[PDB]
């Protein structure tokens, strides 16, 4: 099976700057007609892959003039002249020389926008959930850049090393920001034995950590 | 354009038949490939069926030890992927990809296949309100979507939309123990569209279980 290896595996490029992605195949993809059996796909967050380049250099239908493909045989390059917010996603090279069709590992392109601190929101357990004997505290972080954010849960000011789970959205295609949801899940018994519930957020765009908190039942 | 269906939760050793229906163009003039993606990974070619002109010749990835069958219904304008003796590692988003006759290099929207012996678990959906003061002129409300299986498909929609309305959905994350997943959905809307006394609804569609409509009061 033809092996496709992409390089680098991730990029963080400032808008307006160029970017390039390397693709090396284990076998030649050079055809008898001269062209190369190499394709490039972009997979934007939440979408299915979309063609960019085919036959080594042919820019697909509606693909901006800013995307270019070059190279021959076993070495190829996707170039983006000036990176934009909408270029965020994972790029894949694909060989269509022989079956199995093989793809590269994928290179994630992050758009390196200006620092943006998150808006933090804390949500206490609803009485509906408390009835069932479980208590979840929700801490939401909105529209921040860079992705590095640290969320620390404090119960009566004592730090938690467990009981929490989080998820981060993929980079927004329009504003280049991330959003995060952190959930602290306690038992009702534990929740009823403590009073102060807080999530402390440390991010580059903040002067010092932001704490959002509430007192149980004082809502 | 390219509508996919047939996906679902199946027990290991089970069977599934995936459909790739072209809507508003012929499929017979093109070759149909099937490509998969396990959540958080790259692309893996599954197989292809050649055009009626190339006598519907089939080719499959050797790793899928004769467990797949790619066929086509030229009268129904649909291509299929029948998968048998399903393995846990067959869990992925499956895409059909068109080759040759235009729409060339186009991918379907994908259909999800989850292979697990774990039983489906409906989410525990709860309204979330801020304990604090609201941001000036905006209302921030959320819904906790807790302890569900499979992780996808899961969709959350709100009873308010439009100008100044932003819904934020987060990827599910695995719970501390067991096979369950949790996420939340946040709604930001003008205070005017969420006046005191009014309530709003978050509609949670999970896998094949009946949808849940949860009431969230305006502040």
């Amino acid at each position: 099976d033809i092996v496709m290896t992409q390089s680098p595996l991730s990029l963080s490029v400032t808008p307006g700057e160029p970017a390039s992605i390397s693709c090396r195949s284990s076998q030649s993809l050079l055809r008898r007609d001269g062209h190369n059996d190499l394709e490039w796909y972009l997979q934007k967050p939440g979408q299915s892959p979309q063609p960019l380049i085919y036959l080594g250099s042919t820019r697909a239908s509606g693909v901006p003039d800013r995307f270019s493909g070059s190279g021959s045989g076993t070495d190829f390059t996707l170039k983006i002249i000036r990176v934009e917010a909408e270029d965020a996603g994972t790029y894949y090279c694909m060989q269509n020389k022989q079956t199995p069709l093989t793809f590269g590992q994928g290179t994630r392109l992050e758009i390196k926008r200006t620092v943006a601190a998150p808006s933090v929101f804390i949500f206490p357990p609803s009485d509906e959930q408390l009835k069932s004997g479980t208590a979840s505290v929700v801490c939401l972080l909105n529209n921040f850049y860079p992705r590095e954010a640290k969320v620390q849960w404090k119960v009566d000011n004592a730090l938690q090393s467990g009981n929490s789970q989080e998820s981060v959205t993929e980079q927004d295609s329009k504003d280049s920001t991330y959003s995060l949801s952190s959930t602290l899940t306690l038992s009702k018994a534990d929740y009823e034995k403590h009073k102060v519930y807080a999530c402390e957020v440390t991010h580059q765009g903040l002067s010092s950590p932001v704490t959002k908190s509430f007192n149980r039942g004082e809502c | 354009q390219l509508v996919e269906s047939g996906g679902g939760l199946v027990q290991p050793g089970g069977s599934l038949k995936l459909s790739c229906a072209a809507s508003g163009f012929t499929l017979s003039g093109s070759n149909v490939h099937w490509v998969r993606q396990a959540s958080g990974k790259g692309l893996e070619w599954v197989g292809r069926i050649k055009r009626n002109a190339e006598s519907d010749a089939t080719a499959y990835a050797a790793s899928m030890r004769g467990r797949l069958t790619i066929s086509r219904d030229d009268s129904k304008n649909t291509a299929f992927l029948q998968m048998n003796s399903l393995k846990s590692d067959d869990t992925a988003m499956y895409y059909c990809v068109i080759r040759g006759d235009v729409y060339n290099r186009q991918w379907g929207q994908g259909t999800l296949v989850t292979v697990s012996s774990a039983s489906p678990t409906s989410p525990k959906v709860f309204p979330l309100s801020l304990c604090s003061t609201q941001p000036d002129g905006n209302v921030v409300i959320a819904c906790l979507v807790q302890g569900f299986f499979p992780q996808e498909p899961l969709s959350v929609t709100w009873s308010e939309s439009g100008q100044g309305v932003t819904a934020r959905n987060f990827p599910p994350s695995q719970d501390a123990s067991g096979d369950l997943y949790t996420t939340s959905s946040q709604l930001t809307l003008p205070a005017t569209q969420c006046l005191a006394g009014k309530s709003v609804t978050c509609h949670v569609k999970h896998y094949t279980n009946p949808s849940q409509d949860v009431t969230v009061p305006c502040p």
